RNA sequence: AGGGGAGUGAAAUAGAACCUGAAACCGUAUGCGUACAAGCAGUGGGAGCCUACUUGUUAGGUGACUGCGUACCUUUUGUAU
RNA sequence: AACCCACUCCCGUUGAAAAGGUAGGGGAUGACUUGUGGAUCGGAGUGAAAGGCUAAUCAAGCUCGGAGAUAGCUGGUUCUC
RNA sequence: AGGUGGUCGGGUAGAGAAUACCAAGGCGCUUGAGAGAACUCGGGUGAAGGAACUAGGCAAAAUGGCACCGUAACUUCGGG
RNA sequence: CUUGUCGGGUAAGUUCCGACCUGCACGAAUGGCGUAACGAUGGCGGCGCUGUCUCCACCCGAGACUCAGUGAAAUUGAAA
RNA sequence: UGUCGGCUCAUCACAUCCUGGGGCUGAAGCCGGUCCCAAGGGUAUGGCUGUUCGCCAUUUAAAGUGGUACGCGAGCUGGGUUUAGAACGUCGUGAGACAGUUCGGUCCCUAUCUGCCGUGGACGUUUGAGAUUUGAGAGGGGCUGCUCCUAGUACGAGAGGACCGGAGUGGACGAACCUCUGGUGUUCCGGUUGUCACGCCAGUGGCAUUGCCGGGUAGCUAUGUUCGGAAAAGAUAACCGCUGAAAGCAUCUAAGCGGGAAACUUGCCUCAAGAUGAGAUCUCACUGGGAACUUGAUUCCCCUGAAGGGCCGUCGAAGACUACGACGUUGAUAGGCUGGGUGUGUAAGCGUUGUGAGGCGUUGAGCUAACCAGUACUAAUUGCCCGUGAGGCUUGACCA
């Protein structure tokens, strides 16, 4: 039973999840457009939203609660400095989600995650 | 709940310092003995001089327990540990004095003469 | 749940001061011996609060004659009918489970003048 | 029975008496029932009534229910349900609210429970385990026998085994009526109601009564 | 546990009666005019009628 | 890789795993039967359908329904066993 | 602790393994452990002795010969009238 | 997932070549992706009771360091 | 014979401890009777501790389940 | 063809242990004895022993007797018996032997067929489709103690003590649920040991069983909460009768008419038209042409595909995969965002006090999963495939 449950194991321990969540929304903020599987990229947008909300208010001690969440300095600077101030009126879904076929190696669905208003 | 092979001491002068559970009375297959409910108990450790001896087969009544006791306001009250009375072969007891307190559920028509002596009813 | 909170509303109509675990407090408890009813008091410090409206309770802790003993009220139950504040005490947690261990001076608690 | 209500479970709740006790308590939403059918001797053989509630989008409503829902000017619902009654006189475009209950009075409440998707013997039959140590060679929680030699040399129908602690409909019998909010439409049973919340529930008069 | 006689050849392909594969549900990207399968982004890179890859 | 043509050859379904090329076993196509029916799967009776042509006292494929019907060898006083 | 051994539980038993693994366990300056080279063997060797070990084989190794040993015992024995 | 003789072997804690986190150096163990049923394997926590289990406290839980105080029968006078 | 009889321990003891002597069928280097220390040795009893149990509940990983790839085994007179 | 005992799971008989209905009694009452009817439901925990059994201790309304390969090892165990080691007593010169003891000693199998528990796909029900149903039949359930009133009444010299009839409260069993009392809650908040890193200080993060711990939301759950066993009707069993002859009497029977039990059939709960005997009701959809004949329940072509279903996507207290349920822009289905709730327990930075650890203020602060309410910011397309063209024949009754 699971009713009501949020969440997915995605087969590892939570220690690992917690690490491979943190690289991939590195990632995103870094590239703006990345291709990984549709599960993953369904519980990655519960993780990285909640910091672009976070980057909307500049402070010493939000850009010290966001370096502990995503232990990157180049990440912590992206935000604060171009997102944030690109979503700053934006009410929530700063991310993309779109189904793009099925790898070729183990027939896994694929998507596509991007940030909604890249400059391009 | 008192089961079986429990031990809980004793809130009297009868001599009996611990007691231990052999039967719960009042039904086949009965598991449980709250507060208020009678059992079947065996002397363990005894004063020196008193009106009871160890290894002797009696009956007592539970009174207080870490278990505890459910009020109709959904309340509940619970001790620090599981205490009985041992009672005469006419459902009496045996010593003169009770120690520690005791709750109104034991507040009935069989063990009234409890009630009143025991320093404090919850 | 939006209909429920209106039916608990229209029963939460009681003071209830404010406290906190560690606090000393008295309560006045209903009795009823026959015909006659009466207020017996509680005295003992608090361990843990439960903050859920309605369904709100309280646990506190006295020594009665040698023997420790524990009641849970629920806070809005017509059979408290009414607490105050002894003492104020200074604690670093929400629930004082560890008071369970200790008997003597050893489970005195500090006191909070401000 | 004959008559009663379709509700939904809205969660459980406590309140207390003037004397100081707590009543568990079971609040069900009625939206008011509008009577879509009502059926004779001379058209079905038995007695019975057709109830609607709800609501539903026009776009999810087909062509062959609209115009049943039409027939008699009621505006289509969730579900359509069916009450049988033994002596009663209904037409087509009535109200059935919360005021054919008093306080008191006890009542059935039907609901689809819970599912647990594929219980165990443990769970589903309340057998019990065999050792955890002792030298048990994993068959800790598994059932055990299931017949006998060659006498007998198949199963009996019927046996206990493991599979779909189901989502059934089950009746909870004589449970007492607390309070009839008439206004906001809601009626308070004391006690437990199958099902989780949200779901249908259906309010009938006790079938035993007596005790 | 190993069966005692051998299965006939229409007791085995009774059995693989279950076994029919079902076929995807695809669409023609109406702007181009290209097939893809049903939600998902086109093997080019548009997807209702926006680029989104730049190949 | 493997094929479709074209060319050599009397003959490439003699194409280099190459004379002939059977059986088990695996397929595609046509015709008839098969989803209310209980068992060594046949045998006696038997309608309907399909094909061929001598146009129905005929030949070929199928066999709805129904009567009877518990494999073979060995070893034994004796085996559906 | 390393190193040598193998007392308990569980797993594994078509094993990762034709004797292991994870948890605990015994000895650990000695009647100790170990490398390299050498000696003793088939009614014979060696054995702090279990009939134990002598190349996954031991109440008498393996290999080739006598040899197609002998089998009052099981099994099988092929076309027709 | 077995066996194989010898040499070197740093930092911070530590009696230590134990143990934990790291350096130099090396690797992620040659099928994956999901979902989060029974049941099996390896674990964490558990109300009240505390061996009532069982052939049997099997398994698990528990104890665990250094300094100081203190320590019985018996004894082959070493010990315990 | 036999769970001999008596005493201890336990609410209750076919096991254990101390005795008796009626030794079916002990007995003195195939040694008799004791014995400190020692034992992954046999039996019995306590304290602590506990999911061993009353009676199981929840949670975390690996399978089991679904999808893509590779792809066994024992067995088998024929099977409507 | 794996042989005792234990564990888990059972099923039947009745020669009935309890509960139920009765006749006789050397049956005053309360308790009994014996026989008849009755199989609906129930029917101990431990000490000893490998034990079945047995004896003990304390309960219970009662702790039934048997069949099922002395039921049950392709369901578990391995204490006993019955391999290989060793020892005692006895027998034998000896190798050795002993329904005589004693200590130790490997329990394999991925389920093809029948069977059983769940869950689907195909087709049929005579045009098709959406929805609601009747009930032939099947399964589940059925236990019982104590206290009080009648009443200290009937009975009895007294002691003692009821039948019938009501009310309350429990034990065991079962179901549902999560408001309460708790458990869990490696997805939430804190404390803290060792070490490594982010240049450094502060502040944090990795690893150490989630490092060790203290709390804890939703969900799940019991030990927590609520409910259940009925009343009633019918036909009867043993038994008790009324009227009544054969047989002037008598007689429950030969004709006729009654009472009568937890057993049987309903009553309560669930499944149920594949009930091929495939049932019923409401509503909805479809109103074109040609040809070839083997000339009608025929075949072929062109046009035209409705009601509706599915594929697909966002999901769900629904779920192994399915199925079921809600929604798809004319939208709150999921995520985010905005408020709140809940949990934890006074964040970072700065300013004061102190030589420093630390203390104090800003401050119930900061953070906060699964919860409640709102909001189209993100994702549910602007599609495809199935399903047709009014539904055969005969008889009869009402019409025209
Ligand atoms: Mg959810
Ligand atoms: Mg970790
Ligand atoms: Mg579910
Ligand atoms: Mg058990
Ligand atoms: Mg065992
Ligand atoms: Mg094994
Ligand atoms: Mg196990
Ligand atoms: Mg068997
Ligand atoms: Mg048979
Ligand atoms: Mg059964
Ligand atoms: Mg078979
Ligand atoms: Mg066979
Ligand atoms: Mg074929
Ligand atoms: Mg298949
Ligand atoms: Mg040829
Ligand atoms: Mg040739
Ligand atoms: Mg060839
Ligand atoms: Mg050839
Ligand atoms: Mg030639
Ligand atoms: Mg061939
Ligand atoms: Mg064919
Ligand atoms: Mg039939
Ligand atoms: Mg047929
Ligand atoms: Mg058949
Ligand atoms: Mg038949
Ligand atoms: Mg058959
Ligand atoms: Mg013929
Ligand atoms: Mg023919
Ligand atoms: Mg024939
Ligand atoms: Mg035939
Ligand atoms: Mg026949
Ligand atoms: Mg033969
Ligand atoms: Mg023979
Ligand atoms: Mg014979
Ligand atoms: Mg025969
Ligand atoms: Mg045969
Ligand atoms: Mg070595
Ligand atoms: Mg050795
Ligand atoms: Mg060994
Ligand atoms: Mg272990
Ligand atoms: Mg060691
Ligand atoms: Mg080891
Ligand atoms: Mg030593
Ligand atoms: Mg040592
Ligand atoms: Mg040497
Ligand atoms: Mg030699
Ligand atoms: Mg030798
Ligand atoms: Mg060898
Ligand atoms: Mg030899
Ligand atoms: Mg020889
Ligand atoms: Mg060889
Ligand atoms: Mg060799
Ligand atoms: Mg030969
Ligand atoms: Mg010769
Ligand atoms: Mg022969
Ligand atoms: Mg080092
Ligand atoms: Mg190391
Ligand atoms: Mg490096
Ligand atoms: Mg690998
Ligand atoms: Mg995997
Ligand atoms: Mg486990
Ligand atoms: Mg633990
Ligand atoms: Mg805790
Ligand atoms: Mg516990
Ligand atoms: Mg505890
Ligand atoms: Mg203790
Ligand atoms: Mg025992
Ligand atoms: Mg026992
Ligand atoms: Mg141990
Ligand atoms: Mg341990
Ligand atoms: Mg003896
Ligand atoms: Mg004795
Ligand atoms: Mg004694
Ligand atoms: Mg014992
Ligand atoms: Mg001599
Ligand atoms: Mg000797
Ligand atoms: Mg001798
Ligand atoms: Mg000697
Ligand atoms: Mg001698
Ligand atoms: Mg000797
Ligand atoms: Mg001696
Ligand atoms: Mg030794
Ligand atoms: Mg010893
Ligand atoms: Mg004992
Ligand atoms: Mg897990
Ligand atoms: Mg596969
Ligand atoms: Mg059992
Ligand atoms: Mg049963
Ligand atoms: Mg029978
Ligand atoms: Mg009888
Ligand atoms: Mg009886
Ligand atoms: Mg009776
Ligand atoms: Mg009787
Ligand atoms: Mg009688
Ligand atoms: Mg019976
Ligand atoms: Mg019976
Ligand atoms: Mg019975
Ligand atoms: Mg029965
Ligand atoms: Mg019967
Ligand atoms: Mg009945
Ligand atoms: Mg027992
Ligand atoms: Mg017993
Ligand atoms: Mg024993
Ligand atoms: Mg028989
Ligand atoms: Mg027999
Ligand atoms: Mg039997
Ligand atoms: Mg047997
Ligand atoms: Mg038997
Ligand atoms: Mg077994
Ligand atoms: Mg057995
Ligand atoms: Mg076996
Ligand atoms: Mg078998
Ligand atoms: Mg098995
Ligand atoms: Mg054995
Ligand atoms: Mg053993
Ligand atoms: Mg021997
Ligand atoms: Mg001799
Ligand atoms: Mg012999
Ligand atoms: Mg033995
Ligand atoms: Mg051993
Ligand atoms: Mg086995
Ligand atoms: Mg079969
Ligand atoms: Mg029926
Ligand atoms: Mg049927
Ligand atoms: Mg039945
Ligand atoms: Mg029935
Ligand atoms: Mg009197
Ligand atoms: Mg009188
Ligand atoms: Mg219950
Ligand atoms: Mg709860
Ligand atoms: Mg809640
Ligand atoms: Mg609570
Ligand atoms: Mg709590
Ligand atoms: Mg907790
Ligand atoms: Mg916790
Ligand atoms: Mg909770
Ligand atoms: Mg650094
Ligand atoms: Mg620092
Ligand atoms: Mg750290
Ligand atoms: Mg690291
Ligand atoms: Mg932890
Ligand atoms: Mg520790
Ligand atoms: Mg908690
Ligand atoms: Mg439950
Ligand atoms: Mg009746
Ligand atoms: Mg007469
Ligand atoms: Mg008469
Ligand atoms: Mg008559
Ligand atoms: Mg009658
Ligand atoms: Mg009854
Ligand atoms: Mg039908
Ligand atoms: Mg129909
Ligand atoms: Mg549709
Ligand atoms: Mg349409
Ligand atoms: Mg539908
Ligand atoms: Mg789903
Ligand atoms: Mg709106
Ligand atoms: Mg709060
Ligand atoms: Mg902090
Ligand atoms: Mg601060
Ligand atoms: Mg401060
Ligand atoms: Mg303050
Ligand atoms: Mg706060």
């Amino acid at each position: 039973m699971r009713h009501r449950k949020s969440g997915r194991h995605l087969s590892r321990t939570s220690a690992h999840r917690k690490a491979m969540f943190q690289n991939m929304a590195v990632s995103l903020f870094e590239h703006e457009l990345i291709k990984t599987t549709l599960p993953k990229a369904k519980e990655l947008r519960r993780v990285a939203e909640p910091l672009i909300t976070l980057a909307k208010e500049d402070s010493v001690a939000n850009r010290r609660l966001a370096f502990d969440r995503t232990r990157s300095k180049a990440a912590v600077g992206k935000l604060f400095n171009d997102l944030g101030k690109r979503y700053a009126n934006r009410p929530g879904g700063y991310l993309r989600i779109l189904k793009c076929g099925f790898r070729a190696g183990d027939n896994a669905p694929m998507a596509y995650v991007e940030l909604v208003d890249r400059p391009v | 709940m008192i089961q079986t092979q429990s031990m809980l001491d004793v809130a009297d002068n009868s001599g009996a310092r611990r007691v231990m559970c052999i039967k719960v009375l009042g039904g086949s297959h009965r598991r449980y003995a709250g507060i208020g409910d009678i059992i079947k108990v065996t002397v363990k450790e005894a004063i020196p001089r008193g009106k009871v001896k160890k290894g002797q087969v009696m009956t007592a009544v539970v009174v207080r327990t870490k278990h505890g006791v459910r009020r109709t306001d959904g309340s509940i009250i619970r001790f620090d540990g599981n205490a009985a009375v041992l009672l005469n072969n006419k459902q009496e007891p045996i010593g003169t004095r009770i120690f520690g307190p005791v709750t109104r559920e034991l507040r009935t028509e069989k063990f009234m003469k409890i009630v009143s002596l025991a320093p404090e009813v919850l | 749940n939006k209909i429920i909170q209106q039916i608990e509303a229209e029963q939460m109509n009681k003071e209830i001061p404010a406290f906190a675990p560690g606090d000393t407090v008295i309560v006045q408890v209903k009795v009823k011996e026959g015909d006659r009813q009466r207020l017996q008091a509680f005295e003992g410090v608090v361990i843990a609060k439960r903050n859920r409206g309605l369904n709100s309770a309280f646990t506190v802790r006295k020594i009665s004659n040698g023997v420790g003993v524990e009641r849970t009220f629920q806070t809005y139950s017509p059979i408290v009918d009414s607490l105050s504040v002894k003492r104020r005490g200074d604690v670093r947690k929400a629930k004082l489970y560890y008071l369970r261990a200790l008997s003597g001076k050893a489970a005195r608690i500090k006191e909070k003048l401000v | 029975m004959t008559i009663g209500v379709v509700g939904r479970k809205c969660g459980m709740t406590r309140i207390f008496t003037e004397e100081g006790v707590s009543i568990p308590v079971t609040v069900i939403e009625v939206e008011p029932n509008r009577v879509t059918q009502f059926k004779t001797e001379e058209t079905d053989g038995y007695r019975a009534v057709q109830v609607t509630a709800g609501e539903r989008r026009a776009s999810r409503v087909t062509k062959a229910q609209a115009g049943h829902f039409a027939k008699a000017n009621v505006a289509a619902g969730r579900g359509v349900w069916e009450f049988r009654l033994g002596e009663e006189q209904y037409a087509a475009g009535d109200q059935i609210t919360v005021d054919l209950f008093q306080a008191g009075q006890m009542v059935d409440v039907t609901g689809e429970s819970k599912g647990k998707g594929f219980a165990g013997t443990i769970k589903r039959w309340n057998f019990r385990g065999q050792d955890n140590t002792h030298g048990n060679s994993v068959s800790h929680r598994v059932p055990g026998s299931i017949g006998q030699c060659q006498t007998p040399g198949r199963v009996f129908k019927g046996k206990k085994m493991s599979g779909h602690l189901g989502a059934e409909r089950v009746t909870v019998q004589s449970l007492e009526i607390v309070r009839v909010d008439a206004e906001r439409n809601l009626l308070l049973v004391k006690g437990a109601v199958p099902g989780a919340t949200g779901g249908d529930v259906i309010v009938r008069p006790a079938a035993k009564a007596r005790g | 546990a190993v069966q005692q006689n051998k299965k006939s050849r229409s007791a085995r392909d009774m059995r693989r009666s279950h076994d029919a594969l079902e076929s995807n549900a695809l669409s023609v990207e109406k702007s181009t005019g290209e097939v893809h399968l049903r939600h998902h982004v086109s093997p080019d890179g548009f997807y209702r009628g926006r680029k989104v890859v730049d190949k």
